[PDB]
């Protein structure tokens, strides 16, 4: 139940990490049509991490969604290192949502299996959500990388500056693996091939290339983090840490 | 003597026929429904920033959410006003940069800040409090598609508005901190909450021509007191004051009678020199500006 | 002594926060002869800012320059709206320093013949200080302004873009005035003729243009403050807030 | 046979007298002075990054005034060393290309983030620790001007080292979250403060012409256990854990005795594959290139 709780913590804090940045949005999109885009997606985000996080708590015995969210600091977080860049420029947003989406899609399908009942529900409802995403990323991957020169371009180098971070995608460990035994988790290892399948053509058909450079950074799942998540927490957490223990 | 359109008109107005996109109508009153929704579709959007300036401090993850979906419905508002306003034959693009530009205006109360959480709540509670009124007023509107509009949103905004007095009802029933809180947020944003149903009957330029052409439906005067009637009972529930000194009961006339709106703080505002007017635009004017790349993008890949 | 305290406060605030922001500078200039000015004039900021709070304390018969830093909120705090201003380019953390830096001589040299011996040796050691930031401050304004063709537009809009803020600098309340005419603060009103001589000849010497916009933001002494205070102290209080009441 | 001009430089290195600018020497000496210096200079470079990280987020006025004082001599201490390698001939803004095109390297242990507060006072005491030592050793390096330069620094650097240290004794001597912050900034931060003094005698390919040419005095293995002998008692003082369950003390050989370093680790970093090198470069180039202007602009009025 332990192991159980980690692995269900985790996809939570990847959910509750990328929706608090695409929260950063609000407001600044090229068009009111992005902002609506953008905002429904972080809205469907977040709807999953408190549906990951509630069942944590319960897993544990103790909290809530709002203890494990608002009193753990960046060292117990176990976010995907991915979700925690940051925003960038249109691109960059694009590029990281279209990564994840495409991870989602591919965990999230394969998850809905799940032999625990709860894990079932709940990825049955990220999967329909998740789909809109993905057609939302690669449409907009589509439109800027086979738009104008420039779009093209920067759609480059937000994949480059990207692609360090998805080695963790497909990283395992001991809690994937046992839980993966007893039928339970998904083995990120066994996602690569779909990933891959879908990304490289998403990136085919975008006209854009797949980077040379082998994946190399892992650690958020062991609350290894860039320094990027500090601040993100900071900022998400103050009012909850001067006033703790309250109801809002 | 009027001619025999306008003769038409008039009598379709008083007979409350609705006005519909092919009709005749006088360019005044085309550009002043052009004005007037185009205005509406404005405070939509820049009504995002200080709302979404919360979104990532919000306290709770269900606060956050009911936040991120109110701010949500807002985007969804301005498309329904700006399809609305383009039926009068402007454009959703040039209305924008006259908006960006200064030389339309949006609701005064966006150009107050959101300084703590308590404000948020306070915004649902009391800003989304007095749209509702002024736009439940507007459901029997003379021009049809923006009666349209408003029914359309009045249903969905009452709920949000529900859920942000919710919010308030929590700090009100909370920490005394909370409470000190939510009494800060409501003595910054009573009188600016007052101010979005407009000047006083006696200083009004477009009132003359819209009541009569039944545009307007109730006197800005008596929407604001409607919302004053209204609201007080909400403000007591919460064990609350509303910073108004001269706030009293007149038992022979059945209304609350209120102290008088600070005018000159109010002609300072629509002139672009309240507290956000600045930031708002620039954050608006960034966001155009650097996402012209993206638009350009968009459009060569539409035309592949 | 309550009165006293709040004009103090302020001038601490004013410093405090301003030396957050150019702490963000750290590593980021196009120099690093520009890095070490910076974090050099940060440090000196944050010195005065240090002495001011620590004598409010004393003033207040409790807490310490910690407390009053870290346990309040953005409604208490006291600070110019100037200072939380975002660093922005170079030339809006020039200009921004520039008036600053001008209003701090202003004061200082004035501050410095105050009845009240603590807000004497603060002000005796602030002005020596604030000479230095002058100069480096007034320096790049020049070097801006009469620059490039590019560095002279940037440096008119980002004067263009503080202007507003100005009017501040010189509005007096009952505080300032109940001690002003005790002979213990000064008038910010009487400040405006230096800063004005000092501002318009620096702004002239480095070829630009005084706006004539009227600048009309005031409300940071009030506690009335922009958007941009409430990220910042989110940022600067958080590991006091998790873990309050302790020695580091 | 060694022409004249080699004979004379190897008895002026081998009687200890200080080698001076304008003093003739070997292109592969003056080269790897040029090589080890510019590393040296480009390390107090980057180290303000993961110390500048922590700046406005210092848990008091008196560690972040520490914190800005530590970081201001870092950049100090960059321009005394690229003053130094100035005089062998080659030009500060050449050998800075080649750094932030990763042509050449900087210390490893900046590649590794700062997560805690903690993260910084390990750095004052550990890392700083770490380079005294060398720095200390490089004090009677044969070539003069980098002699000096090592003098001048350690003076300065030592104090900031203790200051560090007391920020670290206060979280050993504090509540018990944080003294478990403290150990885990150790835990963190061990190995790669090891890893400071550079490979194994038998992998370093710079070490056989160096040694011999007395630039470096002690091989790296010797420094890096003259630091672990020194540094552990100071662990102990801190009621502190060392993450390495091969450590022992030796009565023997009067030494303590430590576990293997992850070389696999190392050569990772180096080649820019650890934790935050493409953060920390990254960085360094937007504040180059974004400050291009600036220089531009600071020419052209040098130039008037
Ligand atoms: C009653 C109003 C608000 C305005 O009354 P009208 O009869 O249309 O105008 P008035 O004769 O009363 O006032 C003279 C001028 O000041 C204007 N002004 C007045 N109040 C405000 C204000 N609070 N904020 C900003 N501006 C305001 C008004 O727009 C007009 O400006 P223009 O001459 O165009 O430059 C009506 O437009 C409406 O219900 N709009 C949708 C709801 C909203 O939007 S939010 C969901
Ligand atoms: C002892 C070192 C650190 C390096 O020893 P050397 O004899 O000069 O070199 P080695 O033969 O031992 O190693 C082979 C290669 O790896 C290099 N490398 C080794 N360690 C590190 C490292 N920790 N980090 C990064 N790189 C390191 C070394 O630079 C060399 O690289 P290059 O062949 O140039 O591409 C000496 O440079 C020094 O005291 N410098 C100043 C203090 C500092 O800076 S901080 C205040």
């Amino acid at each position: 139940s332990n192991q159980l709780t980690a692995y269900t913590l985790r996809l939570g804090d990847n959910c509750l990490v990328l929706s608090q940045r695409l929260g950063e949005w609000c407001g600044h999109a090229p068009e009111l049509e992005i902002d609506l885009a953008l905002a429904n997606i972080g809205l469907d985000l977040l709807g999953q991490a408190r549906n990951f996080l509630s069942y944590a708590a319960e897993l544990a015995g103790e909290g809530d969604e709002d203890t494990l969210a608002f009193t753990r600091d960046e060292r117990q977080f176990s976010n995907l290192l991915l979700v925690e860049q940051p925003n960038g420029n249109f691109a960059d947003t694009i590029a990281r949502q279209y990564f994840i989406d495409a991870w989602h899609v591919a965990l999230f399908t394969r998850l809905m299996e799940s032999r625990d009942p709860q894990l079932a529900a709940i990825s049955a409802k990220a999967i329909k959500e998740a789909r809109y995403h993905l057609r939302f990323s690669r449409g907009w991957l589509e439109r800027l990388g086979n738009g104008t020169d420039v779009s093209g371009q920067k759609m480059q180098q937000a994949i480059n500056k990207l692609w360090r971070f998805t080695a963790e995608l497909f990283d395992a460990d001991e809690i994937d693996i046992a839980l993966s035994e007893e039928g339970i988790a998904v083995d990120p290892r066994t996602l690569r091939a779909a990933w891959e399948a879908e990304v490289f053509a998403g990136i085919n058909e975008a006209t854009l290339n797949v980077p040379q450079e082998q994946a190399y950074r892992t650690g958020g799942k062991k609350g290894l983090h860039t320094e990027h998540l500090g601040p993100m927490l900071a900022e998400m957490q103050y009012l909850q840490r001067v006033l703790p223990g309250q109801q809002w | 003597m009027r001619s025999t359109q306008e003769e038409r008109f008039e009598q379709r107005i008083a007979q409350e026929t609705a006005i519909e996109p092919q009709d005749w109508m006088p360019d005044a009153y085309r550009k002043t429904l052009i004005r007037q929704i185009g205005q509406h579709a404005h405070s939509e959007i820049v009504g995002m920033l200080p709302q979404g300036n919360w979104i990532t401090r919000a306290p709770t993850l269900r606060r956050k959410a009911i936040l991120l979906a109110q701010v949500q419905d807002e985007a969804g508002h301005g498309l329904y006003l700006y399809s609305a306003a383009e039926t009068l034959g402007c454009a959703r693009e040039d209305i924008y940069q006259k908006m960006l530009d200064g030389r339309m205006k949006y609701s005064s109360i966006f150009n107050y800040p959101t300084l703590s959480w308590a404000d948020i709540g306070v915004i649902g509670w009391l800003v989304d409090g007095a749209a509702i009124v002024n736009q439940v007023a507007l459901c029997r509107t003379s021009y049809g598609p923006y009666a349209r509009a408003m029914v359309k949103i009045c249903k969905e905004e009452s709920f949000h508005q529900r859920q942000g007095f919710e919010a308030c009802m929590a700090l009100a029933q909370g920490s005394e901190a909370q409470k000190q809180m939510l009494q800060d947020a409501i003595n910054r944003f009573w009188w600016p909450a007052l101010m979005m149903f407009g000047p006083n009957d006696d200083n009004s330029p477009n009132s003359a021509r819209s009541l009569t052409w039944k545009i307007k439906r109730f006197t800005n005067d008596e929407l604001r007191q409607r919302f004053v009637d209204n609201t007080v009972p909400q403000v007591e529930m919460l064990g609350m004051t509303v910073p108004d000194p001269d706030l009293h009961f007149d038992t022979e006339s059945g209304h609350y009678r209120f102290g008088e709106i600070d005018w000159q703080e109010f002609n300072e505002v629509i002139n672009g020199r309240g507290i956000c007017n600045q930031e708002r635009l620039d954050a608006k004017r960034k966001a155009w500006e650097e996402g012209t790349w993206v638009r350009e993008a968009a459009l060569a890949h539409a035309q592949k």
